[PDB]
């Protein structure tokens, strides 16, 4: 038949991006329990600056996702090829004209240029209605994330709810997070004062949040708790004020659909999700 | 017509409660619906009757709210062929069984997903975060389900005891997982949630494991909050409460966009809070 196109997205501990060796290979190393860690070639832009053209390199992927991926192709027995979300951003429907267009690794899948994404992709119902999900591979929510220092409540602390220029926070653009906000008329407030700011990815929130360029990143707790046991000058503030999944996503006329959940149930079932999220994303404290 | 659906559910608080309905006026009020039960005449004739209750609860609550935007009607009633679902000699039982062979068209309670139902029933998206805890007295030293206490039993004198409530997905994941455990523990098997919980406060078990969801509920009412989930309320095998469908069911894409639906705009938050929130 065909290999099955994959889009990824860069988001750490999920998913790594590395260059290749000179050789054109990617560099042998081994997981924290003394395991090889699993990587493969995934094609992506070199330039990833707003505007600007996206001619693509080889590059090494692996995490969370990929550990993922590879245990869905051998268990269902496809073969695939990575690449790389071309505009770098998770997917959002935004007007257009009349028109409205998905972007992100959501218009790539509608678009055909990928045939399943695999990635920290949260389940909302705005993206349901265009493709399928699986079961969830991993349950989390949102969190905020400050400077080691900075004192925040949480989701209700007043300098969010009644905010001025003062206190900077932010998510990313055309992503789920952005879309919650944006949804709910009860956080409009919150809404207006993120579209000033919001970062093209979460690696650049993350770094201006480090550099008090951003005192409040709201986004992904498996992303965030991440973070904030790896860099010790960050912390999470409130504790989850939303819970969401991430799910493999395909078009609705997938014939993969049905054993890629069945499969994901299997793994949480037998341990093998648990083991992934010991390997990469609960090791550290 | 096609259009009122009979659906089948099953008691487990607070997700679902279920209360005797008045004898006048014989109609339920307040937060509840209506729900039927079949109750025998005696052991020696297949003759029962059904019984007209009421059922109000978190998973009720659901239903009313799909009920209200997927624009259908229901006859609610209680399973009575086992519980929750249970594959005996290959035929499923209880929830899962009444799906199956057709005589409800969902399925709204305490359910959860896993693989081995998926493969006979649809379930909605996960609408209830849930998988499997344990829950022990205050300070209990237990690391979790892999912890060699449950592993490995009788390395310890005297050895742990623990127990869950049989012929659910608990048990089921224990039996696949951890063969020797589940041997085991069979010795220990309660009868019932309430059954455990004065087991585990008389000290005549250790260690009670079962749903995450249910168990952190009865942790926040205990009395003291003397007993608690292990792990800071860690959970295996962590998956959801699903509404159960029948296979190709055209129902299914409408009540996921709602449980969806209802995540997104924040109107499961306020059931949370009226129905699982614990002074513990
Ligand atoms: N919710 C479980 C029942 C309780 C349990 O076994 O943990 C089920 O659907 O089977």
């Amino acid at each position: 038949s065909t290999r099955l196109k994959i889009v990824t997205i860069h988001q750490e501990p999920f998913v790594y991006v590395k260059p290749t060796m000179s050789d054109g290979t990617c560099k042998e190393e081994f997981t924290v329990n003394g395991d090889p860690v699993k990587k493969v070639i995934c094609t992506g832009p070199n330039d990833t600056s707003p505007g600007s053209p996206r001619h693509t390199v080889p590059q090494c992927c692996y995490g969370f996702c990929i550990d993922l991926l590879i245990k869905l192709a051998r268990t269902m027995n496809f073969t695939y090829e990575v690449h790389l979300v071309a505009d770098g951003k998770f997917g959002t429907q935004e007007r257009v004209s009349n028109k409205k267009e998905w972007n992100g690794m959501m218009g790539e899948l509608l678009s055909g240029q990928a045939d399943m994404i695999v990635a920290p992709l949260t389940i909302n119902n705005e993206r349901a209605q265009y493709i399928e999900f699986s079961k969830p591979f991993k349950y989390q929510g949102l969190t905020i994330l400050v400077k080691k220092g900075t004192r925040i409540t949480g989701i209700n602390d007043p300098r969010l709810r009644n905010p001025s220029d003062k206190f900077i926070y932010a998510t990313v653009k055309q992503s789920s997070v952005d879309i919650y906000f944006r949804r709910q008329v009860e956080l409009s407030t919150m809404y207006r004062h993120m579209e000033k700011h919001n970062y093209e990815s979460a690696a650049e929130a993350i770094q201006a949040v480090r550099d008090n360029k951003l005192h409040a990143f709201i986004w992904d707790s498996a992303v965030l708790e991440f973070e904030a046991s790896q860099k010790c000058d960050l912390v999470t503030t409130g504790e989850l004020f939303f819970r969401s999944g991430f799910g493999i996503g395909m078009r609705k006329d997938s014939p993969w659909k049905q054993n890629v959940s069945l499969s994901i149930l299997k793994s949480h079932e037998n341990g093998f999700m648990e083991d992934l999220d010991k390997t990469w994303v609960r090791y550290q404290e | 017509d096609d259009n009122h659906l009979s659906i089948v559910t099953l008691e487990e608080a607070p997700f679902v409660i279920v209360e005797d309905i008045d004898p006048l006026t014989e109609t339920c009020v307040r937060n509840t619906v209506p729900c039927r039960k079949f109750v025998k005449i005696n052991n020696s004739t297949n003759e029962g009757m059904n019984v007209k209750k009421c059922c109000k609860g978190f998973c009720i609550d659901i239903l009313k709210k799909l009920s209200r935007t997927v624009k259908f009607t229901y006859d609610l009633y209680l399973v009575t062929n086992g519980k929750h679902g249970k594959k005996v000699n290959n035929v499923w039982n209880g929830m899962i069984g009444e799906v199956v062979y057709q005589r409800a068209v969902m399925a709204v309670g305490s359910l959860t997903i896993n693989e081995e139902r998926s493969e006979v029933v649809d379930f909605s998206v996960p609408f209830v975060e849930t998988g499997i805890s344990v829950m022990v007295s205050r300070g209990t030293q237990v690391t979790g389900l892999s912890d060699k206490k449950f592993q490995r039993p009788h390395d310890y004198s005297p050895p742990f005891r623990f127990g869950t409530v049989p012929n659910g997905s608990t048990e089921r994941n224990i039996r696949n997982n951890y063969p020797y455990m589940h041997q085991y523990m069979t010795r220990f098997n309660q009868r019932g949630v309430e059954d455990a919980l004065v087991s585990l406060k008389t000290g005549k078990l250790d260690a009670f494991i079962y749903d995450a969801a249910v168990l952190n509920y009865k942790a926040g009412r205990d009395e003291g909050c003397k007993l608690v989930t292990i792990g800071s309320g860690y959970i295996f095998a962590t998956t959801g409460y699903g509404i159960a469908l029948q296979k190709g069911s055209p129902w299914k894409r409408q009540i996921d966009l709602a449980l969806l639906q209802f995540v997104g705009d924040g109107e499961m938050e306020e059931l949370e809070t009226l129905w699982l929130t614990g002074i513990c």
